DNA sequence: CACCACCACGCGGGCGGTAGCGTGCTTTTTTCGATCTTCC
DNA sequence: GGAAGATCGAAAAAAGCACACGCTGACCCGCGTGGTGGTG
RNA sequence: AUGUCAGCGUGU
């Protein structure tokens, strides 16, 4: 009833709750528009680091 | 008038005054007729399968080398009968076969030369068939597909009356709703700009849809505006002035023409100046050059010499631009006639806002709207726009859609293509612009003329068309595969999509509902139901207020009172008695044409839209029997509103007083004396009454019981006339008349009555004969009485002796006090049948078997079971008893079906279905033997009749030839075949008759073999199951405190106390009353119908008691004839006339025997018996005229200080029994996820302590009780166990612990990327 | 954990939907495929798509249908994700935490019981026997009538008479919480003393209907059993109907005669002009009642009766005052139930709804709580009896 | 005109119902209050009211179409008498409007109650006196013709915030922190206290 | 020994299609392009 | 005099829509490939 | 020893 499991993700994935629930915490923290974050997240535009 | 044989048994007294001009039509016609249109062979492809096949077929291959065309379709005979389908569980359906031709053309010459033709018939699935009662049998269960009231296809203009923009301005919009396609909307912006939306997408300027239709700016401006010509003079610059254009104008400049100052500068042009200019007929008027700059040029003007655009189309003019135009040589210019109030410049403003400038740009913008992300290409945009509205395969404006479209635009023609065109959209936008300007009015969306009714046929045809287009895509896939020289159409098509679509529609649709079989009225109302819900319709939560109200067009088409009370009120309606459907789906109602004042009898069915123009009088308008209204000022209705009118201005007349109510609402006597709300409750409750074990006729009725009983398929109705040859409690055999005989037939009708079969509401369906041996019958006469039916009349409740008085608070709010006799005589005892299924499947380890031995059980528990493992029929079982002994392999585990706890009764029926291949047990063999014996009995009766006829012919021939009649009589009848005659034509006749006898015997043997094969064919089941055993339990529910009872006038209540017989109030003669009711209900709940019904029932029972007393004295038939004739003649110009002179003595006696328990009275729903007639009928018997008698107290005996109202009232026992409502729980099973107790009564479960209860406890100081309910009673498992052991030990203390639901929620949140925990610190 | 997303056997060889298991399986498939792609050094044109769709699967598992289109299930419908089973009306917060299902509870239709007192409710025998089962087991084991819990269960099932006696013993002063389904305000649930009745419907006091907004109409109600000492004390001291006499919303009384009590008391307190026994002189209310029951004087006869009324002085005691009053027989009869402290002006008039309410208010203000409760019960009894007799 | 006619009919009916009963005294006759069952039920307050009785015996009066406007011709027939088809259809409009309103009111009322409970579920009396000298004014509420609520109802069962002075005398009428029960309210109203 | 029938099964996904699917609610928050204005 | 702050209006997206109970049906991958197995 | 969907109904 209590023990949980875990899956080791091969590639990092964004947590949808923080990304989507307006205002976006990722976007607010990084000061980037939600469109840019959601398009770099789903592999359609590169982003500089 | 002469009465039918069943009616002459008991004639209902009728108080109706107005003669019946039109008889009530068949109630279920709206269900049957439509389905007919679905399956009838139509030479023209307008409705049904023929229309669908014509729409889809022919089917062309990808390459123009071959095709597949459709010739004809045929529906095969159903494999199983309706009864067989119901008892076996299969779906009542018929195979569909289609004649298909495969045409392979010439490869070298594709101009149309053919090479090979292959014709075949292919089977493409089963179509479920409608029974004679307008109901479907899906998976062995009765289903009803209710009609849907949905917005009709067409163009609708509406607006929001200031609900938006906070400014009060109305934003007019227009919608083009197709039957199949995309919706086109034209809305008006707050800034007066026309925008176009497709499928509720982003709005675009309305000129885009015009540009996409190959239209330039000049063409659009020509279409949408009036051109003013400004001819350039030397210095006058005179305009082509129209006097009408001066209306509603401001003269900022002096209007002078013909050397006269017509209008002075600074003066508004009043109507006087407009009229004077109209009289002047002056065209050319001098204009200053400043007036031109404020206008917009109509068309592009080009300086040919220089080849540059001096002015384009549609921009504001200016002084420099005007000078350039003048010097360019352009003498004649055109501009737009625009008025701030008459002709607004909406199109020009929209064009200015519109960014597109060419057809390709507009198409690209439309494509970008429709398909974001995809690259807009010329081909893609062209294809998308062509397929949006101008392709038959994607857009379908139906025939009714086209008719409404043309009518809304005032077009003479009512026929056209099913696709849109440039003209249609242009006209729609023009009409919307006119409506915005002021001309025209918006369309009432809730108008019943704008709402179509879709029946079963239309929906079935649509689903079939969807399946057919899927199949046609699948067959176009295979039609281009080549090698067609060796391919047949049988294997070319696949029937899976059509069958899947039709099955999903008939089994799992929004409107294919379970049929409610509480009583015949329930089924009748359910079949005649119109639901606004369903696909392509309203939603229960978002229905709103304005759509649930009673529109004035509901008169005569939708019942205003019969509607469910709850969330779906006003969205579900019942069809009126006389209402019917057009060919387009719109409802229509009958009317009597009124010509030259005198009302005629020709019936015209007027629709909602057309009936507005005419003036329709009421049903209750007095006539002098010559057709002329007695008074001049008849109350009529013109357009959804009522008013007085002259007697010569009437156009149509209502056909009946029942035209405005439904069938269920017309069964309430004295409906005109009840409040509308109480009438609604009574009508709703009427179709919830369970049928008792003895149907009792209503002493007061409305005369519609006969129609409801006959039309519903609950009673057995003779197909042909004749005499009843054989009567039994189970079957009836009728010897048909020689007139109705068919050639080569024995001529007997066999009716097998259904006895004690469960309905969909777990009630009991039972049919009882109402005829005797030798009694002649006619076509349409009732032979058996179904549930809640007495001699062909609907009988839902019982006639109970009621008294209206308070009785020691036992009828305080709405309670009912019931005498002990009501329980003693079983007046309200009902039978309920419950079905329990044991499914013997196949498991992975092995197949389970239904056997007579179960491990770890005793012989006493197994005593009821036989050696076959199925309980004995007629054995008394109770909760926890084993019914179908089953053991499944683990050696084996007991999984036998058991009677649910709290359920008892007697096993009355066991049905075993076996998959083909599996051996049949002894019980299955016994059931098959019984069915075979019944079939053999029927066929043997037919054979006996036919062989008796043939042997009579043989004996006649023999006695004519050999005159051996005495020898033949002495000889056995069979040996007559052996005996012959001399060599003559007599021998040839005997040989022919013997051959006929042999062939008839062979034919009937073949019939018996066919019946036996059909019985023994076997039933197909779902995968994994090898046997099914269904057991039926019958329980006698007797009335008791807590049971809900009700009358027909909305007066409901719960039985509060079963008073002893001696305690009930009694009259002078010592007869106690049966029911005591609180008078306090009447003044508040304004239903005076119950009081009048009580008085009329008292009068009827007094007449019946007088008849019974006369019968008990063995009085001569003359006295009975005189008394019954006097009773029937009572009234005030009643339409019903009964003549007992022609009745003969014997029938009269029978009639008297039927009237000895109260003469029935029929009270029409709006033409009923008045108070004077009731008093006259009361005075005819030995009863007080006032209707109030003097009662005595049962317990003490003193006279009540005032006379009380006693009488007879019709009481109904609703399907809300206390034994089905009571539940209790102390400790049981719990849910496995939240560790909370289960919910419901079927499974042992506790009541839900909701949030509001927690709030109420918090409002108190209740903290320990709340915590105890939250944790130690429900969630804390350790708390539960410790509390149980403590209370058993006697300590009333708790350990609250921690609810498990909170731990579950904690782990649930923890399962996300969020950490949540409890800190000890 | 698996137990919070269980796989339910379907007794037919198949299993339930198990939405969470489906989403987890989808995520595991995507993760394994991405691992396989990565370990093969796949080009950045293929692993990119697999990573994006793995992110989509994770999105669906955490919040289905949040961004794009919900993962369609086997029934052509959106699936339920982890977030979908916490939020909403069907979520864990509002369906299993704020409210829940509880044991020691039952439900049945209601029925009027006139003989009941204000603090009593009629409970059916079967519901009472089943709800108080643990108490019955404890009492059975305490008195030695059974040797074990199984024996007590067998005795309860066999429906022995001693079981009924024990049940009568255990519910002597054990209040039960009666509740109605729409609990609009605080008075929607109240504590009543159970009286065992033979039947199938719960018998409710006529006076407490107005607080419940209940009608004997087929409406059902639920019964809960407080099973701690603290819970019983809270029910008796806070939730009892005797305590709840003033509405917390505005302080107005909630116990008021409504339909038949008012009619009966109105019929009693009314005067004719030529009734039998008019103008007679009677010694007291007892003589008037005897005369009415003997059929000698009508209930509306105008007579003069010598009555004694008690008034409260400053010291708090009662001082009597006896005098002849001109009244009717019915009012004199009704005076026999009025408590001592009240004056005679209350009943010497035609008693309507407002008059009865004012009389009860004066009784509450002057006398207290117990006299008011007894007076209300007597008023209801007399109103019912004389409405029946009228 | 029709409203006046309905009022006249109702008044005439009530006059003919409430006191028509004429009874002989020991000598001559007289008029007494009627013993009619309907009138007894209405007057005693058991069930019903003047409107329902006037619908039972007098004309049913004007009825309104679903849009809310009044229909010109009223229902001139009682429930004891017969209502024709047109009058019943007219009344069904209002009946259906009321039924739909009461069917759709429940969800909105429940949602509002849920929001109100959740906004104030954490407020509990957890002290005895803050010593606050700040209170609010309370005056009888009067809006152009009627006294909607007397001051006694508004200030009943509440604690004074400051020493209430006798009007025009500057003398304490009630102390600073006295709970205004019935006797204090009588004292306040006997001195004509406004605020 | 290919040869047809039968069952694991596995990874796969929106589904089926030579494209679209949707069309009768109200309130709150975001956001994003178009206008303006205005100001340094 | 043009870029940036202010406005702003429309489009989009999210969140909500009483409680309690009773009953009914209907369903709870897939599917096309590869491997396996009896066979005449 | 479930769940969900759809429908009907009861009491408010
Ligand atoms: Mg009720």
């Amino acid at each position: 009833r209590e023990r949980m499991g875990h899956i080791e993700l091969a590639s990092p994935t964004a947590h949808i709750w923080f990304l989507k629930s307006l205002p976006s915490r990722i976007g607010l923290l990084l000061d980037m528009p939600l469109r840019d974050i959601e398009r770099v997240l789903y592999f359609e535009s590169y982003v500089v680091i | 008038m002469v009465y039918s044989y069943t009616e002459k048994k008991r004639i209902r007294k009728d108080f109706g005054k107005r003669p019946q001009v039109l008889d009530v039509p068949y109630l279920l016609s709206i269900q049957l007729d439509s389905f007919q249109k679905f399956i009838e062979q139509d030479p023209e492809g307008q409705y049904g399968l023929e229309a669908a096949f014509r729409s889809v077929f022919p089917i062309q291959s990808y390459s123009g080398n071959s095709e597949l065309q459709y010739v004809s379709y045929r529906l095969g005979e159903p494999v199983f009968d309706v009864q067989e389908c119901q008892i076996r569980g299969v779906t009542y359906s018929a195979p569909l076969r289609v004649k298909l031709r495969l045409v392979i053309y010439e490869r070298e010459a594709p101009e149309g030369t053919v090479k090979d033709i292959k014709e075949q018939e292919v089977y493409m699935g089963e179509i479920p068939l409608m029974t004679d009662n307008g109901t479907f049998v899906i998976n062995g269960t009765e289903r009803v597909i209710v009609s849907q009231l949905h917005r009709s296809p067409g163009v609708f203009f509406d607006s929001d009356k200031g609900k938006t923009h906070s400014s009060g301005k109305v934003l007019y919009n227009a919608r083009i709703i197709p039957y199949r396609g995309s919706w086109l909307d034209f809305e008006f912006d707050p800034k007066d700009n026309l925008f176009v939306r497709i499928d509720r997408r982003r709005k675009l300027p309305a000129t885009i849809i015009l540009r996409a239709l190959n239209y330039t700016t000049e063409q659009i401006l020509d279409l949408f505006f009036e051109k003013v010509i400004f001819e350039i003079r030397d210095n006058k610059l005179q305009m082509e002035l129209v006097p009408e254009r001066l209306r509603g104008e401001t003269a900022s400049f002096d209007i002078e023409a013909n050397g006269k100052v017509y209008v002075e500068k600074g003066r508004r042009i009043t109507a006087r100046h407009i009229r004077q200019l109209e009289k002047d007929d002056v065209k050319l008027i001098e204009v200053p050059v400043e007036y031109i700059a404020g206008k917009v040029v109509a068309k592009d003007y080009i300086d040919e010499s220089t080849g540059e655009l001096i002015c384009a189309a549609n921009m504001e003019l200016s002084l420099d631009l005007l000078a350039k135009l003048s010097q360019s040589g352009h003498k004649r210019i055109e501009t737009l006639f625009t008025n701030d109030l008459d002709h607004g410049p909406y199109i020009s403003e929209t064009l200015r806002v519109d960014p597109t400038n060419d057809r390709l740009s507009a198409l690209v913008e439309i494509y970008r709207m429709m398909r974001p992300g995809e690259p807009p290409t010329r081909e893609a945009a062209e294809s998308l726009f062509e397929n949006l509205f101008f392709s038959e395969d994607r857009y379908d404006l139906s025939a009714v859609g086209r008719m409404k479209f043309n009518r809304s635009l005032l077009r003479e023609e009512i026929e056209g293509s099913g696709i849109l065109s440039k003209d249609d959209i242009i006209d729609v936008m023009k009409k919307l612009i006119d409506i915005r300007n002021g001309k025209g009015e918006v369309d009432d969306i809730d108008h019943l003329g704008n709402r179509r009714i879709r029946s079963v046929g239309e929906m079935a045809e649509n689903q079939f068309r969807v399946g057919l287009v899927r199949v046609e895509r699948a067959v176009k896939e295979r039609l281009s595969l080549g090698d067609l020289d060796t391919l047949m159409p049988q294997d070319m098509i696949n029937a899976k999509p059509i069958s899947a679509a039709v099955k999903e529609f008939f089994g799992s649709s929004q409107l294919s509902q379970f049929m409610d079989q509480n009583n015949p009225l329930s089924e009748i109302t359910h079949k005649r139901r119109i639901s606004a819900l369903g696909p392509g319709g309203l939603t229960r939560e978002r229905a709103g207020f304005e759509v649930r109200d009673v529109h004035p067009t509901h008169y005569g088409r939708v019942c205003p009172i019969e509607t469910p009370e709850g969330p779906n009120i006003g969205l579900i309606n019942s069809l009126s008695v006389y209402a019917q459907t057009n060919e387009y789906g719109f409802l229509e109602t009958p009317y009597r044409k009124v010509t030259d004042g005198v009302v005629t009898d020709e019936i015209h069915y007027l629709s909602a839209i057309e009936e507005g123009n005419y003036v329709i009088a009421q049903a209750n308008s007095n006539l002098d029997e010559e057709g002329h209204f007695v008074e001049d000022l008849v109350t009529c209705r013109s357009k959804g509103e009522s008013s007085l009118f002259s007697r010569d201005q009437v156009d149509y007349m209502d056909v009946s007083t029942q035209q405005v109510v439904s069938v269920g609402a017309s069964l309430i006597p004295f409906l005109e004396h009840d409040d509308a709300n109480r009438a609604l409750m009574g009508a709703n409750m009427q179709r919830q009454a369970v049928p008792t074990l003895r149907a009792d006729k209503p002493l007061v009725g409305t005369g519609m019981e006969r129609a409801v009983a006959v039309d519903s398929g609950v009673t057995a109705v003779a197909k042909r006339g004749g005499v009843v040859q054989y009567v039994d409690a189970s079957r009836i055999v009728i010897k048909v008349n020689e007139d109705e005989m068919y050639p080569g037939e024995a001529g007997i009708d066999i009716y097998n009555l259904t006895k004690y079969t469960r309905s969909n509401q777990n009630t009991c369906i039972n049919q009882m004969p109402c005829v005797s041996l030798g009694e002649p019958v006619e076509r349409g006469d009732v032979l058996a009485d179904g549930p809640s039916t007495d001699l062909g009349e609907l009988a839902l409740g019982q006639n109970m002796r009621v008294a209206f008085m308070p009785w020691n608070g036992y009828n305080f709010e709405d309670s009912i006090l019931v005498s002990e006799r009501v329980v003693q005589e079983d007046r309200f005892t009902t039978i309920h049948i419950q079905e329990l299924a044991c499914v013997s499947r196949d498991t992975k380890l092995g197949p389970e078997e239904i056997t007579a031995d179960i491990p770890n059980v005793g012989e006493a528990a197994l005593s009821k079971l036989d050696e076959s493992g199925i309980v004995y029929i007629g054995a008394e079982v109770t909760g926890g008893d084993i019914l179908v002994g089953k053991v499944t392999p683990k050696d084996v585990k007991d999984s036998s079906l058991r009677v649910p706890n709290g359920v008892s009764g007697t096993v009355i029926d066991v049905q075993v279905f076996t998959r083909d291949g599996v051996e049949k047990d002894k019980r299955a063999l016994e059931i098959e033997e019984m069915q075979l014996k019944q079939a053999k009995k029927d066929l043997s009766e037919e054979l006996q009749i036919l062989e008796a006829g043939l042997f009579s012919r043989i004996r006649a021939v023999l006695v004519a030839g050999g005159v051996e009649a005495e020898k033949l009589d002495k000889l056995p009848r069979d040996r007559w075949l052996e005996l012959g005659l001399t060599d003559e034509e007599k021998q040839n006749q005997l040989e022919q008759l013997a051959e006929q006898y042999d062939e008839l015997k062979h034919e009937f043997e073949k019939k018996l073999e066919a019946k036996r094969r059909k019985i023994t064919q076997g039933d197909d089941l779902a995968p994994g199951v090898l046997k099914i055993v269904k057991v039926y339990l019958a329980v006698k529910r007797r009335i008791q405190p807590g049971d809900k009872m009700a009358g027909r006038h909305g007066n409901k209540g719960v039985i509060s106390k079963i008073n002893p017989i001696e305690d009930m109030p009694y009259d002078e003669n010592g007869t106690p009353v049966d029911i005591v009711l609180n008078p306090l209900g009447v003044p508040s709940r304004m239903n005076i119908g119950q009081i009048l019904e009580t008085h009329l029932g008292m009068a009827a029972k007094g007449i019946g008691d007088k008849i019974n007393a006369m019968l008990k004295q063995q009085q001569e038939v003359a006295k009975l004839r005189e008394f019954i004739q006097r009773a029937y003649d009572l009234g005030a110009d009643v339409r019903q006339k009964v003549d007992l002179s022609t009745f003969s003595d014997e029938e009269v006696m029978r009639l008297a025997e039927n009237l000895r328990k109260g003469m029935p009275i029929a009270t029409p729903v709006f033409d009923g018996a008045k108070e004077a007639e009731i008093k006259e009928l009361l005075k005819l018997g030995d009863l007080p005229t006032s209707g109030q008698i003097r009662l005595y107290d049962g317990r003490t005996g003193e006279q009540f200080e005032r006379p009380v109202t006693v009488g007879y009232m019709y009481m109904l026992k609703l399907n809300h029994l206390v034994d089905d409502k009571m539940h209790a729980r102390s400790t049981g099973s719990y849910s496995l996820v939240t560790q909370q107790p289960l919910g419901g009564k079927a499974q042992f479960g506790g009541q839900r302590f909701g949030e509001m209860e927690v709030w109420a406890l918090e409002a108190y100081g209740a903290a320990y009780t709340l915590q105890e309910m939250l944790t130690v009673k429900s969630d804390d498992v350790n708390g539960r166990t410790k509390m149980y052991k403590n209370i058993v030990d006697g300590n009333h203390q708790m350990e609250p612990g921690m609810p498990e639901s909170f731990n579950v929620l904690l782990k649930e949140i923890r399962s996300l990327g969020i950490n949540i925990e409890l800190e000890d610190e | 954990p698996p137990d919070l997303r269980p796989l339910v056997p379907l007794d037919g060889g198949r299993f339930a939907t198990s939405d969470l298991n489906d989403l987890y399986r989808r995520v595991i498939n995507r993760n394994n495929r991405l691992k396989r792609l990565l370990d093969l050094a796949a080009p950045d044109i293929i692993v990119r798509n697999e990573k994006r769709m793995l992110q989509e699967a994770v999105d669906a598992l955490l919040d289905n249908g949040r961004r794009g289109r919900a993962i369609t299930g086997s029934n052509k419908r959106p699936l339920k994700s982890l977030a979908d089973m916490i939020k909403g009306k069907q979520g864990r917060f509002r369906q299993n935490l704020l409210g829940k299902r509880v044991d020691y509870s039952g439900r049945s239709v209601i029925t009027v019981g006139p003989y009941l007192r204000l603090h009593q409710c009629g409970l059916p025998k079967k519901m009472a026997l089943e709800l108080f089962k643990p108490f019955i087991y404890g009492k059975l084991e305490l008195r030695g009538l059974a040797t074990t819990i199984k024996a007590a269960k067998k005795m309860v099932e066999r429906e022995e008479a001693v079981v009924w006696d024990i049940l009568d013993e255990v519910i002597r002063e054990h209040p039960v919480l009666l509740n109605r389904a729409p609990t609009l305000h605080r008075l929607g649930i109240q504590a009543f003393e159970p009286v065992l009745i033979e039947g199938k419907a719960i018998q409710l006091h006529p006076l407490v209907c107005a607080a419940y907004n209940a009608d004997f109409d087929g409406d059902q109600m639920a019964v809960h059993v407080p099973l701690t000492l603290e819970a019983q004390l809270e029910a008796r001291a806070l939730m009892m109907s005797t305590n709840n006499i003033l509405s917390p919303a505005n302080g107005e009384p909630i116990i008021v005669p409504s339909q038949d009590v008012v009619l009966g008391l109105y019929y009693m307190t009314r005067d004719c002009v030529n009734a039998k026994g008019e103008g007679m002189v009677l010694t007291g209310p007892k003589e008037a009642e005897r005369l009415y029951r003997s059929g000698l004087a009508s209930l509306h006869a105008r007579v003069k009766v010598r009555i004694t009324e008690y008034e409260k002085d400053a010291n708090g005691e009662l001082v009597a005052k006896t005098s002849l009053k001109d009244t009717t027989v019915g009012r004199a009869i009704l005076w026999m139930i009025v408590p001592k402290g009240l004056p005679y002006s209350i009943v010497n008039q035609a008693l309507g709804k407002k008059a009865i309410s004012k009389m009860l208010n004066t009784c509450y203000r002057i006398l207290g709580l117990k006299p008011t409760v007894i007076f209300a019960d007597q008023i209801m009894y007399t109103g019912f009896a004389y409405a029946a007799r009228s | 005109i029709w409203a006046a006619a309905n009022d006249r009919v109702s008044k005439a009916m009530m006059d003919n119902l409430q006191t028509e009963t004429v009874i002989n005294r020991d000598g001559q006759e007289e008029k007494q209050v009627s013993f009619n069952s309907i009138y007894m039920m209405a007057d005693s307050g058991a069930r019903g009211s003047a409107a329902q009785i006037r619908q039972l015996a007098g004309m049913r009066g004007l009825m309104a179409k679903p849009d809310g406007s009044i229909i010109e011709t009223p229902i001139t027939a009682n429930f004891r008498e017969g209502l024709n088809v047109l009058q019943y259809f007219i009344s069904t409009h209002g009946a259906r409007k009321g039924l739909a309103d009461t069917a759709l009111k429940t969800a909105n009322s429940g949602y509002l109650t849920r929001r109100l409970v959740d906004v104030a579920q954490d407020l509990v009396v957890t002290e005895d006196d803050c010593g606050t000298h700040e209170g609010i004014m309370m005056t009888p509420v009067i809006e152009g013709g009627d006294v909607k609520e007397p001051l006694r109802d508004r200030v009943l069962g509440r604690v004074t915030a400051e020493d209430v002075l006798k009007p025009g005398t500057a003398d304490i009428l009630v102390p600073r922190n006295t709970l205004l029960h019935e006797q204090w309210c009588d004292l306040l109203e006997e001195n004509s206290v406004d605020a």
